[PDB]
């Protein structure tokens, strides 16, 4: 379950704010994504995040 | 920029900030209407901010100009990160604090000292984004050592720069920024392994290999 995976910034050096489902808190949170090699627990909005992982 | 120094207000006139509600990447002004940055910095709704020092407060010298077009290199590979270069056309020309940087006539050699600038994180182990622009002098490293630091990951379009000891490097928020050597734009901040680690120098897009594509692309757009 990718929704249980921790956020992955990746090797690139951009500072792009994305969302990830934090199963411990039961909500989607923001994290800094570097710009490349995103994993699946990486969303552009909280709604997308809740729709895909909400309640995992 | 980890381990660098405050450049000084508008001392790096070709440095731009790519803003999408917040600073997410840097870039270089190569002419009044064009900016060069990294392909992984591609985003919709980009606003380019020029004449910036403290990116958090308006100080007068700024020019915010929306991007009209964003051209990512046709061969950019998001998996291998090869061809990590992108051109952004400004909606209107900038009034040249704000100046363009020259493209390179030839590739730079290992040992060459270069200036790397950006508003990225300044802490290797932690987080601290500066208000003002940070600068860092770092030498270009040999293709051999670069390839030793990143086994089977370096292509002919990338070069390493920095220090093996660690402590001085680019970091989150510096992507797309300039690596200027001898007054010419030689690199684009691209990727690394964390920040300022270590035996893990930063990896940059080798601009000298794209000069023709850049010139022809700017002219026909
Ligand atoms: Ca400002």
């Amino acid at each position: 379950d990718f929704c249980l995976e921790p956020p992955y910034t990746g090797p690139c050096w951009a500072r792009i704010i994305r969302y990830f489902y934090n199963a411990k808190a039961g909500l989607c949170q923001t994290f800094v994504y570097g710009g490349c090699r995103a994993k699946r627990n990486n969303f552009k909005s909280a709604e997308d995040c809740l729709r895909t992982c909400g309640g995992a | 920029i980890v381990g660098g120094y405050t450049c000084g207000a508008n001392t790096v006139p070709y440095q731009v900030s790519l803003n999408s509600g917040y600073h997410f990447c840097g870039g270089s002004l190569i002419n009044s209407q064009w900016v060069v940055s990294a392909a992984h910095c591609y985003k919709s709704g980009i606003q380019v901010r020029l004449g910036e020092d403290n990116i958090n407060v308006v100080e007068g010298n700024e020019q915010f100009i929306s991007a009209s077009k964003s051209i990512v290199h046709p061969s950019y590979n998001s998996n291998t990160l090869n061809n990590d270069i992108m051109l952004i056309k400004l909606k209107s020309a900038a009034s040249l604090r704000v100046a363009s940087i020259s493209l390179p006539t030839s590739c730079a050699s290992a040992g060459t000292q270069c200036l790397i600038s950006g508003w990225g994180n300044t802490k290797s182990s932690g987080t601290s984004y500066p208000d003002v622009l940070k600068c860092l002098k770092a030498p270009i490293l040999s293709d051999s050592s670069c390839k030793s630091a990143y086994p089977g990951q370096i292509t002919s379009n990338m070069f390493c720069a920095g220090y093996l000891e660690g402590g001085k490097d680019s970091c989150q928020g510096d992507s797309g920024g300039p690596v200027v050597c001898s007054g010419k734009l030689q690199g684009i901040v691209s990727w690394g392994s964390g920040c300022a680690q270590k035996n893990k120098p930063g990896v940059y897009t080798k601009v000298c290999n794209y000069v023709s594509w850049i010139k022809q692309t700017i002219a026909s757009n």
